[PDB]
């Protein structure tokens, strides 16, 4: 019954931080690689970044110029922060628990996803 | 990175069988394990095939999955009308300190 | 995989239901832990490093003399004194000889003799002492599943191989994480406050020669000595004063005494240095592990399909357990190593128990060597690894 | 004058009328041995000589060690051998390591090895058996008289100096004849063979010392030995095997036991080596002396009619006589220096006894130098030396 | 009490050999250094040589060239041969008791004398 | 042989008294006994002093010796006719063995 759901502005101003959280039910927030993906209508998807339960930072190399992740082990939840963002960065983000070893039955998990647009 | 090249276009009459390649690099899929997605627009891509030809409860069993050495492929046994759509093949790197990277797509189409 | 074959071998399982488990890992010992539905790992004190250490007293086994003097008295005229009896780098002894009148006196009586000689250290030995507070223990985790025969010695490429990690616990902080990748992470509570008292001996320096003795032996050596950072008491071990006709006084030195101690220091313990820490070869030490977050590695994936090819002769371990060395040619990898015993064929019941907890392959590279553990059960048995028409079958026997 | 200052004195009389004497020489004590109508004259055993020394066994205190290899066998493989097992230069022991698959080998358990190193010794001690037959024994002999204050201290020229001789005994020839010019000869029959029985020991040569150690205690050294003319026995006693957490072995020398021995040596005896030939400083002997042969030299001469001077202050010696140096300026000499004690000056009681049995005065020269020895009675007395009107007078008492 | 008396052949032939004895009469033959003398008349004594009872020869370096001495302590004499005599060598031979060590009260003492001859 | 030297010729009348002089050197009378002798012709010569004016029982009380550090004297007090006799010094010699060497011998004649 494990569920991913996003959740956080859908429309921002440029040059401001776009945040997102996504909660996580019925899981340990111990048991995964939890990581962010985008897409823009036409190109290809994005991995963002992945964080994990103990403080495991990793970032996309293409994207840690201004990436910071954050994750909440108590509240069972993992945040997003991008600063300085452009209109280029209009996207389709989603949250996903992503196993880095494929060690866990079922394998990767997916949310329901949430596109985002910024205003100038 | 080196670039993964895909024909663009793929097309088939009903009733065709139609392969999928997916060709990586040393650092990818010799290592890690390999998945595909079906992309449907508007929505977020759905999983179809994760480590080796499992299928979380739901997926049939006429989806099957296959790795080599550098290279993947997806095998579509009774196409359907309702499986046009984009494809994508995603594998963990271990690169500088380990990445999840996307395929080009391919745009298949049934005529 | 190190404590497979070491005698001092040790299999501890904790209480049903029970959350704590302790362990005390000894030098050359090996503690091979294990826990329903976790996994296997040895866990092994390899070296113990003590830094900090700090001069106590200086014993010395080679002198040099030079610049001998005399002085004679008639007797009944008192005893004989020099100005270097107050000197500290000389020793001095008062003797009596026959005075008469080939000596030059008139009396009738013994005659007081003085003869100084300067002391000098030629070569001389160092004790420190060996702080608690500045000692460190070096532990070395190591886990089953993968890493065949050729990861057993291996010492170069730690830092990037994620199977092998170097633990490092010193009073300062008792608290270490090893990043073990796909099982997970194990806890370590030692307790190096509590597990020896090294207070009670003495770090021994010779000429680039070093040891572990007693504290009781080291303060009744009988050589000149010296505290911390010269000036030397109990001189008179190392030197012999030679009557000459009870006329003059000659000063010898004694041989050296560096092979005398290396005799009576058989049974002491040895160390040596690594430049200016040094490190030892004995002591205990108590920890404590965590099973909580530490993670299995393949319980969701099938049995290996492809086919399996003996490369190696199985063989036997010290405690009854079956090790193979084997090639899996197959590409489906990774995938669970199928592994079980069956003392009948027709049955195929699985008997007895996995020592290596779900042994995984993890490449899918052809040509890959594998290793895995079995127990058997006591009598007969039959060791099938395997599925299908073409698991591999091998005969073994118990008592 | 030789006598004078050691304390191991003994005035030994002879019967009245007899002719032979016994007496007792020790190493630096001194026999003044006196008769009636007979000079004064010291006797005295300066050196003990043993000859015609040879090999007997030799022990290794330092050694060295090189070219050392190693091989090792698989379990249930039995005891590990290697072809120098049968070379005599070599050392080994077995042990038992565990030897696996990492290893090399296809069983667990434990395994037999055996490590062998070359032995060779650089420098080595040997101690030299001690026969009676070759032993010499040189006496010193001494006549007073002459030799004034100059000659305290001389060596060189005693073959010409009549007063003095020396004295070589062997079992060959046990006899020799004291040329003592005026004074005649005196003979030295000595008894070696009931001394002292130097059979019980042993003569111990390190480097470049020398002692006499006990038979029990040279037998009893835990070093590397070999018999006669090289077989060596007991290497393990500087080589020690550490063995190493049952895994592997190394071999060390231990360091010079040079200062071992040195420390054990405190209370043998002691000896020194004259280039080839030992002496000795320890061991007894008694001889008789023969009082027949031995002449006086002065008794017809005239009295000292000159007068004397005194030059030095008359002192005593450990054992009660009194000794005045004094001049003679006169020419009438050789001469009969007039001394003695009187009590009573018309009977001539003669008091106490002569010690410088007849003195006389070689020189006529004047202002030469002389000295004399006189054993005044205990209690009262004066010292009265000279005769006539111009005799020289001092008082004197005992106790 | 000790009595010298010479002995042996007042006249010999030349170039022979001269051939004289000793007697001691009532004293210890080892108490003296025996010697013989020698005059030739008009000049001065010419001391001859010397033995001890033990053996201890002594001669007059002049004279050594064929002066040969014995002593018997047995028999209380001592002798004394002179080869090849000159007819120069014609003097007056005594032995006497010459005290080298001063040991004896009287001192030395001397016999009655002898001449010996050689004719030619 | 250092041959020991005696004047010449010594006179003297009844009542006087004549001394007699024997230089030599160290090796004969610095540590040696001096005697001396009255050599009367066709006889043995007769010892009249010995040892330093000793003389023998029998030896008058009118001859007496005296020795010095390298010369002898004799002295013949109350001289008569029939002491006029020819006269020798000897002494031992401490030379390569011992010798005994005399005197040249001096003739004393009354006036």
């Amino acid at each position: 019954q494990v569920h991913l759901q996003e959740s956080g502005p859908g429309l921002v101003r440029p040059s401001e931080t776009l945040s997102l959280t996504c909660t996580v039910s019925d899981g340990s927030i111990s048991s995964y690689y939890w990581s962010w993906i985008r897409q823009p209508p036409g190109k290809g998807l994005e991995w963002i970044g992945s964080i994990y339960y103990t403080g495991s930072t990793n970032y996309n190399p293409s994207l840690k110029s201004r990436v910071t992740m954050s994750v909440d082990t108590s509240k069972n939840q993992f945040s997003l922060r991008l600063n300085s963002v452009t209109a280029a960065d209009t996207a389709m983000y989603y949250c996903a628990g992503l196993d880095r070893y494929s060690w866990n039955e079922g394998g990767d998990h997916w949310g329901q996803g949430i596109l985002v647009s910024v205003s100038s | 990175q080196p670039v993964l090249t895909q024909p663009p276009s793929a097309s088939g009459t009903p009733g065709q069988r139609v392969s999928i390649s997916c060709s990586g690099s040393r650092s990818n899929l010799g290592k890690n394990t390999v998945n595909w997605y079906q992309q449907l627009p508007g929505t977020a891509p759905k999983l179809l095939i994760y480590n080796h030809s499992r299928r979380p409860s739901g997926v049939p069993e006429r989806f099957s999955g296959s790795k080599s050495g550098t290279s993947a492929s997806l095998a579509i046994s009774g196409l359907q009308s309702e499986d046009e759509a984009d494809y994508f093949c995603a594998a963990w790197d271990d690169s500088l300190n380990g990445l999840y990277v996307f395929g080009t797509g391919t745009k298949v189409t049934v005529l | 995989i190190r404590c497979i074959g070491v005698s001092n071998r040790d299999f501890v399982e904790g209480m049903s239901g029970g959350t704590w488990v302790d362990v005390v890992l000894e030098h050359g010992g090996c503690v091979t832990v294990m826990a329903q539905d976790k996994p296997t790992v040895d866990i092994e004190l390899v070296t113990t490093t003590v830094s900090n250490m700090a001069e106590v007293r200086s014993y010395c086994y080679e002198a040099s003399i030079s610049d001998m003097a005399s002085d004679s008295r008639c007797p009944t005229q008192g005893e004989a004194y020099l100005d270097k009896q107050s000197d500290t780098q000389y020793v001095c002894k008062r003797t009596l000889v026959d005075r008469g009148w080939g000596n030059g006196c008139g009396l009738f009586g013994k005659g007081s003799l003085v003869t100084c000689a300067k002391f000098a250290c030629s070569k001389k030995m160092t004790g420190k002492s060996i702080q608690p507070e500045n000692l460190e223990y070096r532990i070395m985790l190591s886990v089953h599943g993968s890493q065949h025969s050729g990861m057993i010695v291996n010492d170069t490429g730690h830092e990037t191989d994620e199977n092998r990690a170097k633990v490092e616990i010193t009073p300062n902080s008792p608290r270490a994480e090893a990043t073990l990748g796909g099982f997970g992470s194990l806890g370590l509570d030692c307790e190096p406050r509590t597990g020896l008292d090294f207070s009670d001996l003495y770090y021994l320096t010779m000429n680039n020669k070093h040891w572990l003795v007693h504290k009781e032996w080291f303060h009744d050596i009988p050589l000149p000595w010296h505290a911390g950072a010269p000036h030397w008491n109990n001189k008179e071990a190392l030197v012999e004063f030679k009557d000459a006709h009870a006329k003059r006084q000659t000063v010898v030195v004694l041989g050296s005494q560096e092979g005398a101690v290396h005799t009576a220091l058989a049974g002491a313990l040895e160390a040596e240095m690594d430049g200016a820490k040094g490190r030892l070869s004995s002591g205990h030490l108590k920890c404590r592990l965590k099973m909580d977050k530490l993670r299995l590695k393949g319980v969701s994936y099938s049995l290996c399909t492809a086919a399996f090819t003996f490369t190696k002769i199985p063989a036997e371990t010290l405690h009854g357990t079956v090790t193979v060395e084997v090639q899996y040619a197959g590409t489906d990898g990774p995938c669970k190593v199928p592994a079980q015993m069956a003392v009948d064929m027709q049955t195929l019941t699985p008997v007895g128990r996995l020592i290596t907890a779900n042994p995984v392959i993890t490449e899918s590279t052809e040509n890959s060597k594998m290793m895995l553990e079995l127990d058997p059960p006591f009598g007969d048995s039959y060791i099938v690894i395997g599925v299908g028409e073409k698991k591999i079958t091998h005969h073994w026997h118990r008592s």
